[PDB]
RNA sequence: AAACUUUCAACAACGGAUCUCUUGGUUCUCGCAUCGAUGAAGAACGCAGCGAAAUGCGAUACGUAAUGUGAAUUGCAGAAUUCCGUGAAUCAUCGAAUCUUUGAACGCACAUUGCGCCCCUUGGUAUUCCAGGGGGCAUGCCUGUUUGAGCGUCAU
RNA sequence: CGUGGAGGUCAGUGACGAAGCCUAGACCGUAAGGUCGGGUCGAACGGCCUCUAGUGCAGAUCUUGGUGGUAGUAGCAAAUAUUCAAAUGAGAACUUUGAAGACUGAAGUGGGGAAAGGUUCCACGUCAACAGCAGUUGGACGUGGGUUAGUCGAUCCUAAGAGAUGGGGAAGCUCCGUUUCAAAGGCCUGAUUUUAUGCAGGCCACCAUCGAAAGGGAAUCCGGUUAAGAUUCCGGAACCUGG
RNA sequence: AUAUUGGCGAGAGACCGAUAGCGAACAAGUACAGUGAUGGAAAGAUGAAAAGAACUUUGAAAAGAGAGUGAAAAAGUACGUGAAAUUGUUGAAAGGGAAGGGCAUUUGAUCAGAC
């Protein structure tokens, strides 16, 4: 239950909230869980997705496959993996759509912004 | 009136610029919900009323 | 792409209105180009550099004008600060605590003081 | 337009509504370096102004023409 | 809300061959002129004995 | 190019039912006519011929 | 010949287009708009016309100050400008 | 673009297509096209065109009056090109794209995307791997966004 | 006997009920006090690389500056100082600016994109003629300043 | 007996198929109704004990939406009138060109304009809807091009009239009035040389402003030119005002 | 201490559920009407994802038939479910100036229980 008089359990409320929320929202709305061994590794259980980091898909028909991130559509509330496409006949292939929390990310894109929120966080980095 | 004033030469410049169909890429976008302009104007069809 | 405002802040009057014509120059010829090209993803650049450099001129010339009426009554209305039009006509703190000679006497004499009941 | 020019030593331009024919001659010389001759001026039925600027005979529309950069 | 079913203008056309005496409304070129209104078996009218 | 044509021309289909001549066409028409369907004739003046 | 020969004759105007609300209510020989009651500084508008009021009060075009006042007010009518990197 | 490694030029050879025709508006349009058609169905510069070519000196006055024949033949071709009449052959430059990331970026409309903005229509009706479902406007927008390129 | 009419059943039409849904409405409670001559509310006309609206904005025109976040936007195009960055973006924040023609609307006028006057400057040989740029010129009232009026009135 | 919500219970039913809908199948009740099978469908819903109501329709010349018979019926009959060949095209009573026959008959079915409309003008592409038959055609649909002035108008003047100011009414929004019972404003000579323009030394009777694209009014003609513009563009030849 | 159908920010309900709830769940004070003051609508739902039907063949074409995508086109931008009025096809029956109903049984068709 909550207790603070500043949250609100009203369905409509949280709806439109999700439905409109802004660009810099969806970043953490679309957060995905790290491995057992990067988990392991830095102390850390979700971090934001971002376009360059190795996943592993392990829910769906596409469970078991791995790639880099090619594109993250905050538009679509989705994100598009390298190599998991769906081919036609005539040599076309359209990407799937997959939500990040049905993955698992593998490898990092480590820079200066990401160490200082592992960092923040509360993480280990050596 | 072919002797007419500014304002309505104005007026006309305007209603005439605006007299388009719709745009066809704008039919690709996400989630689109525009499928024609529903404030077309014609000549014969409907008055301008100065 | 395009001018960024805090390399525009290191530079003089005359470098900015040259910049400021060379700017007009090529978004002249890129209407000219548009006028054969739909699509021309540059007149987008040109048009916020030739803003940019606007808005740093002006800034130049409002900062020499506020230091020349520094500390002095009557500056200029837009240099005055713009609340709203009740809060520019009501009392000051000064005339808001402008207390009558015989309150004065009475406040020193006997202010509101300090009790307790409990024991 | 490019009739024009072939014809009467007459540039074609699309102005600022606000203009005048001073400021027309003015900005043509200032932008150009010609002499202009004549000035005239329309407002169109899509709301902006054109003017026909026509040159004297010591200098040619084609060669101003070919700098603006459209031929 | 106290004035649902009331925010319109509209008068009976009275006793003749062809229609009902409900309350019509007036004016034209907008599909609404000529409808019914105000009562409680209108479209768009007010309720029975509207909640306080 | 192609795929917007086809949409438009599916957009199109129910308006073209209704027959209007043009996405401009919006003419309206009232439910019931005033003149049509009020008043009494008596043996004085009468409102058409 | 009251109605349709007589529906021919009609070719003046009455009202033509206002500057202060821009309607096309502006008579033209009594000098007055019937909608806005310009060239009145006071603006025209009746208590037992509400949906006129609702039509044309604050609210229905840019509020292109009022927007602001606000978020001004929240913020205490503050002056001067921001520091960097929180240090 | 914003590319700084660019190269950026006009076309210096014109191409009649004896297939067309549409009668024309200026009067030195309809000279210059009398002189195309005088000179053949190969390849032809804007300087071939003129009276004062070929060269029998050296004297700076010919290349003076040539130089004002273009300023004229310029302002024909603007009228000949725009009707169809004639049409550029273009100015070509090589360049590699890697192949894995050619198979690595992908196309919604593999076989059926085409050009429809283009002039000249075999390019444009051309496509470069057949047996993989890469056509002309899809690989220059992979070139195009590629870096090692 | 068929056809035709009517009844009954299966399938197919016409039409949009019922069911399931819901980024909307409606009512109640709590907290707060902030429009305008420093030009408001409202109006007109414009502005996007490719838009008619809705939503934004004013010739710096779907925006400029500053502050935060930290890699997108997406229909296409295009983003190295877009990229281990003094930095995407219809992001959030917002304290610096810009703010066409109007409108209580203020030089006069306005069914007109009409007509003036003053100051500084630049160009046409020019205090007198013409043109461009910049800055001004409403009414009522209060306090003060200056110039005045009246045998209203005092001393010379 | 039945319906929308609420409290409790059946650790109730449900993707091995909830609710709804259809059913020349089955059972229970005097009845309101309840229950089972089959088909269709794809995500929620019941029994009992109680609480509550915007709780049950054949009608109101009821409201809104939909659909019939009449019925392939009435009708598509004012304005004297059409025919032949070729071209185009999937297709021609109706489009284009040619060949014929007619009509308007200069108080025309001709050539221009004023009110009003606003791009309908013209070119290219082109037929789903519209043109009460048709359509390859169009004032339709899609994309563009086109309106050039010292002399033509407006702008200026006043007409019938409208209307501020100074004053006077009215609780007030506002009313009267237009030179009024007001200290109502300009030309210049000055003198000319802080020298630039303070007084000038004579004037000053009129009182704002708005009100005519047919009244009053400074000045332009001819020839050529476009797909579409011209007393405006080009060529030639004039005139008027101001300096 | 009291008022508050406006403005700004929040939290809720034995409230309504697209002919209801505000006129407006959607580019709604919009489109459209009127000289004017004013009057004033209709309109939500493919699918998890457009993967929105490539290719062959008949047709001038719209389209059809194959094929294909999909869990499903008994989901095809006329798109969840798809009632009634009204209509088409097939099967069964009745019919010498209406049709329908009650009691009773014959004929044909169809059907459950059960020993
Ligand atoms: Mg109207
Ligand atoms: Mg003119
Ligand atoms: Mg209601
Ligand atoms: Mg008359
Ligand atoms: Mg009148
Ligand atoms: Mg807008
Ligand atoms: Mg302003
Ligand atoms: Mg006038
Ligand atoms: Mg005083
Ligand atoms: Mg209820
Ligand atoms: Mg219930
Ligand atoms: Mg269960
Ligand atoms: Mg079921
Ligand atoms: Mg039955
Ligand atoms: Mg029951
Ligand atoms: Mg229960
Ligand atoms: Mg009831
Ligand atoms: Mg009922
Ligand atoms: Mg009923
Ligand atoms: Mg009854
Ligand atoms: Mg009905
Ligand atoms: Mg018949
Ligand atoms: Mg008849
Ligand atoms: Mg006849
Ligand atoms: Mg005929
Ligand atoms: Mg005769
Ligand atoms: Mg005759
Ligand atoms: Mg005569
Ligand atoms: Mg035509
Ligand atoms: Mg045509
Ligand atoms: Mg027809
Ligand atoms: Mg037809
Ligand atoms: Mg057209
Ligand atoms: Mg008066
Ligand atoms: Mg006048
Ligand atoms: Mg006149
Ligand atoms: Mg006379
Ligand atoms: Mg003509
Ligand atoms: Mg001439
Ligand atoms: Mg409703
Ligand atoms: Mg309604
Ligand atoms: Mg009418
Ligand atoms: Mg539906
Ligand atoms: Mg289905
Ligand atoms: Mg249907
Ligand atoms: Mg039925």
């Amino acid at each position: 239950a909550k207790q603070s008089l500043d949250v609100s359990s009203d369905r409509r409320k949280a709806r439109k909230a999700y439905f409109t929320a802004p660009s810099s929202q969806r970043r953490v709305l679309l957060s995905a869980p790290l491995s057992k061994e990067l988990r392991a590794q830095y102390g850390i259980k979700a971090l934001p997705i971002r376009r360059d980091d190795e996943v592993l898909v392990v829910r769906g028909s596409k469970k078991g496959q791995e790639g880099k991130i090619s594109s993250v559509y905050r538009l679509k509330f989705a994100v598009q993996v390298d190599k998991v496409t769906k081919e036609k006949v005539n040599g076309a292939s359209v990407p799937i759509n997959l939500h990040p929390s049905k993955l698992v990310i593998t490898k990092l894109h480590l820079d200066k912004d990401r160490k200082a929120l592992i960092q923040r966080k509360g993480g280990k980095l050596e | 009136a072919a002797q007419k004033s500014f304002r309505i030469k104005q007026k006309m410049a305007k209603a005439k610029k605006q007299n388009r169909p719709l745009p066809q890429w704008i039919r690709l976008r996400t989630n689109n919900t525009i499928r024609y302009n529903a404030k077309r104007r014609n000549w014969r069809r409907t008055k301008m009323n100065i | 792409a395009g001018v960024k405002a805090y390399e525009l802040r290191t530079k003089s009057k005359e470098q900015l209105a040259s910049q400021l014509v060379d700017l007009k120059k090529e978004l002249a010829e890129l209407k000219v180009q548009k006028l054969s090209r739909p699509s021309l993803p540059k007149i987008k650049t040109v048009r916020k550099s030739i803003a940019c450099v606007l808005t740093v001129i002006n800034e130049q010339q409002r900062e020499a004008v506020r230091q020349l009426y520094k500390g002095k009554k009557y500056q200029p209305k837009d240099l005055r600060a713009k609340k709203t039009r009740a809060l520019r006509r009501a009392l000051t703190k000064f005339e808001a605590s402008q207390v009558t000679e015989k309150q004065r006497k009475k406040q020193i004499a006997f202010p509101q003081r300090k009790y307790a009941i409990k024991a | 337009a490019m009739k024009k020019v072939e014809d009467g030593n007459i540039l074609v331009f699309q102005v600022s509504m606000k203009a005048n024919k001073y400021q027309i001659k003015k900005a043509v010389k200032e932008l150009y370096e010609v002499d202009v001759l004549k000035v005239n001026t329309l407002v169109r039925p899509n709301g902006t102004k054109k003017a026909y600027v026509r040159l004297t005979a010591d200098y040619d529309a084609l060669d101003i023409a070919n700098r603006i950069g459209y031929i | 809300s106290e004035k649902a079913g009331h925010q319109t203008s509209a008068e009976s056309w009275g006793t003749g061959r062809a229609v009902a005496r409900i309350p019509r409304v007036g004016g034209g070129g907008t599909g609404r002129s000529g409808q019914g209104a105000f009562g409680n078996m209108c479209r768009g009218g007010r309720m029975f004995a509207p909640t306080k | 190019r192609s795929k917007a044509d086809r949409m438009a021309k599916m957009e199109r289909r129910e308006r073209n039912r209704h027959a209007k001549q043009g996405e401009s066409d919006r003419h309206n028409a009232v439910s019931l006519s005033k003149h049509l369907f009020s008043g009494k004739r008596g043996v004085g003046k009468t409102d058409f011929r | 010949g009251k109605g349709t020969p007589s529906f021919g004759k009609r070719h003046n105007k009455s009202h033509t287009l206002c500057n202060r609300c821009g309607r096309r209510s502006f008579h033209v020989q009594k000098k007055t708009c019937s909608s806005c009651g310009y060239p009145a500084a006071k603006t025209r508008s009746y208590n037992w016309g509400a949906k006129a009021k609702r039509r044309h009060t604050t609210g229905t075009g840019r509020m292109r100050y009022l927007k602001h006042v606000s978020r001004r007010f929240k913020n205490g009518f503050q002056t001067g400008s921001a520091s960097k990197a929180s240090a | 673009s914003h590319k700084a490694g660019e190269l950026i030029a006009r076309p210096g050879a014109y191409v009649r297509d004896f297939a067309q025709t549409h009668i024309l508006k200026l009067k030195t349009s309809r000279q210059l096209l009398t002189k195309i058609d005088k000179q053949g169905v190969y390849p032809f510069k804007l300087s071939h065109l003129s009276s004062n070519f070929p060269f029998v000196h050296e004297n700076e006055e010919e290349l003076q009056s040539l130089k004002k024949d273009l300023k004229s033949f310029r302002l024909g071709m603007s009228e000949i090109s725009n009707n169809y009449l004639c049409v550029e052959s273009p100015i070509q430059i090589a360049r590699w794209v890697p192949w894995d990331h050619i198979l690595k970026a992908t196309n919604p409309n593999g076989n059926l995307s085409y050009d429809a903005t283009s002039t000249l229509t075999l390019p444009g009706h051309e496509l470069p791997l057949p047996k993989l479902g890469v056509s002309a406007i899809k690989l220059k927008s992979l070139m195009n966004s590629t870096k090692e390129s």
